[PDB]
């Protein structure tokens, strides 16, 4: 009996791959315009791609346009589906069908395609330095990256000058499942008067870079 | 190409016609087909070339065009037929959906014939009390269950679930299951399920020990 | 400059799939021996699989002997890995290197293969009949199915004898992660003494069938 | 082919010399490589043919072989050499990695430069004060940080993290930070970190206002 069955699915962050695969019985792929058609949580249903049955012409749909790619193995009598780039609208159902009688006849049990949480950019309080709070000549600073999602985040000081000294620390995961982590610099007491000091933190993953200047407290 | 789908949601009852219209934004052909899908499960094709019926269909659903104007006719509504029925267009190889018609079934109003259960002997071993209230066969979907225990209203311990409509009488069923500790169970006397629709309301509750 | 860049790994299911990619820079694939090593999360380096410069001759370990299958793409200079049938044990960071010097000169920077939690078999109670909680002839019984994981669970009753008035509730995730429902059906108060009622649930992903008796409960 | 690595783990200070051993189940040609592997990074090939070192491998390094038992030495332990460091086997087609030995690199035991943070003014604005207590250059790893806020000894609601071993100085920090909602921290005036070592204790405290 003529059967297809999907695998491949599961969660990804935004970004990622996966790659879906349509297993199919009792017919040929190589001889029918195979279909992936997706439908999100509570909506309706979306055409993802369609391929060719021996040319081999894939067509996309501009939702997945240049970041999926169809494919298919006559010899596993396998179709593909390479998710690349992925978003947050792909959170949905896939399923994949064959074409017939201009529509599509048979269908997948579907595979679930789910984004991880959302990407979210980091918050950079400072560790103000004091006096008190201070040994006689060494004086610690530092920033406060709180709050930021996914991994990871790269933390300088002064453009990359300041080194000597500088103590990035491993980054917690917050209950909140966000991460923080702080950057500190032990710099001479007197400095702080003059010594302007900024912690350049960076956060690909949101394409968001904060410069923090970390100057003495209010009293 | 837009396929505009009409209505979103209808309730009918059974044996009433029921005609789901999907107008086309441009002239593109017959390729139109209609599908039937239940929750959880693929959708089914009904109707390909927007008149031929797929092989199995029941002869009662039947498919339309006036120019580009396509229709989807169910002569004699089964309880059986309630789903999400969907337009789609195969032209330009560019396969486009409609956006969906949810198909209900009218009924008339039924109250729940409502169970509780106690926990059973070996959960109660393990530490956890499950107490279970049944709402069987009831129309319309809508109603309030409340929890009480030694009259006092619980919140926040208990989660619901509630069948699809069923395929034969149209009806609801729903279950509201309360979760406890052992030594929370332990430690009442009186289990109280409370149900609620429009102007009616039924208790039934058990005394632990009875 | 010889590069190597990581990409498709993700969170899967106990089973699922996940194919790796090993995007190369700098340097042919085809003209060198490629191999895939995994590191456990606090465990040590392990050689996972290997693949030839031109013969495209996969070698692989016991461990993965199976269930993971090597690719490479020459048009592309990228290096593969399908792994299917996954388990906990290959929750690891996967690199990809290149062969050199009879060693592995070149790596990438990994990329994280997590396995989901563990699958856990249901917990099947009886949702025991009486006769006060019981309408004059319409008597409920049931089986609740509580603390599985993952979906789905297959409830019958009878061994599908018994279907009129059988009514399986939808899944409910509770808080501790694992699933629950419940599976009622109604029949004649008088039917209680004599005709036996038992709820077969069967957990396909556990390999688990559990077969309860509902029976009236003790007073 | 088994490579059984030894030791597991060692603790040598910056000059002394560093044997590790690896001994192969079988005698299986020279084919052995070593790698240093730090945390968060891939590994670093050191030396192949369990003799000649790889291009750009400072001259401490050094492998030897005596039949089944292949030798890395570090002539000069210098501190940035603190890693996990591996023997590899590619012989047989059948490329079989040892335990692993971990480095750390001994020093003279240092107290900690211990500073308090109060929450920034604009971390206050959103409703939640981080309260951080630096550990700064300190030796071994192990310390106790306690909260207190006005002399209430806090729990469950801190986290702490500790570099790797400084490159330089062989020696550890460590971060405690300690979560709080606003009205938590605007209902305490003294906010006191203490560090434990061994004998020694160390409590560095702010007043709220001054």
């Amino acid at each position: 009996e003529v059967q297809l069955v999907e695998s491949g699915g599961g969660l990804v962050q935004p970004g990622g791959s996966l790659r879906l695969s349509c297993a199919a019985s009792g017919f040929n792929l190589r001889s029918y315009y195979m279909h992936w058609v997706r439908q999100a949580p509570g909506k309706g249903l979306e055409w993802v791609a369609s391929i060719s049955p021996y040319y081999s012409y894939t067509y996309y749909a501009d939702s997945v346009k240049g970041r999926f790619t169809i494919s298919a193995d006559t010899s596993k009598n396998t179709a593909y589906l390479q998710m690349n780039s992925l978003r947050a609208e792909d959170t949905a159902v896939y399923y994949c069908a064959r074409h017939g009688y201009g529509a599509m006849d048979y269908w997948g049990q579907g595979t679930l395609v789910t984004v991880f949480n959302q990407i979210k950019g980091p918050s950079v309080f400072p560790l103000a330095p004091s006096s008190k709070s201070t040994s006689g000549g060494t004086a610690a600073l530092g920033c406060l990256v709180k709050d930021y999602w996914p991994e990871p985040v790269t933390v300088s000081w002064n453009s990359g000058a300041l080194t000597s000294g500088v103590h990035t620390f491993p980054a917690v995961l917050q209950s909140s499942g966000l991460y923080s982590l702080s950057s500190v610099v032990t710099v001479p007491s007197s400095s702080l008067g003059t010594q302007t000091y900024i912690c350049n933190v960076n956060h690909k993953p949101s394409n968001t870079k904060v410069d923090k200047k970390v100057e003495p407290k209010s009293c | 190409i837009q396929m505009t789908q009409s209505p979103s949601s209808l309730s009918a009852s059974v044996g009433d016609r029921v005609t789901i219209t999907c107008r086309a934004s441009q002239s593109v052909s017959s390729a139109v087909a209609w599908y039937q899908q239940k929750p959880g499960k693929a959708p089914k094709l009904l109707i390909y070339s927007a008149s031929s019926l797929y092989s199995g269909v029941p002869s009662r659903f039947s498919g339309s065009r006036s120019g580009t104007d396509f229709t989807l006719t169910i002569s004699s509504l089964q309880p059986e037929d309630f789903a999400t029925y969907y337009c789609q267009q195969s032209s330009y190889s560019l396969i486009t959906f409609g956006q969906g018609t949810k198909v209900e079934i009218k009924r008339t109003v039924a109250a729940p014939s409502v169970f509780i259960f106690p926990p059973s002997d070996e959960q109660l071993k393990s530490g956890t009390a499950s107490v279970v209230c049944l709402l069987n066969n009831f129309y319309p979907r809508e109603a309030k269950v409340s929890w009480y225990v030694d009259n006092a209203l619980q919140s926040g311990n208990s989660q619901e679930s509630v069948t699809e409509q069923d395929s034969k009488d149209s009806t609801y069923s729903l279950s509201s299951t309360l979760t406890l500790s052992k030594a929370d169970y332990e430690k009442h006397k009186v289990y109280a399920c409370e149900v609620t629709q429009g102007t009616t309301s039924v208790t039934k509750s058990f005394n632990r020990g009875e």
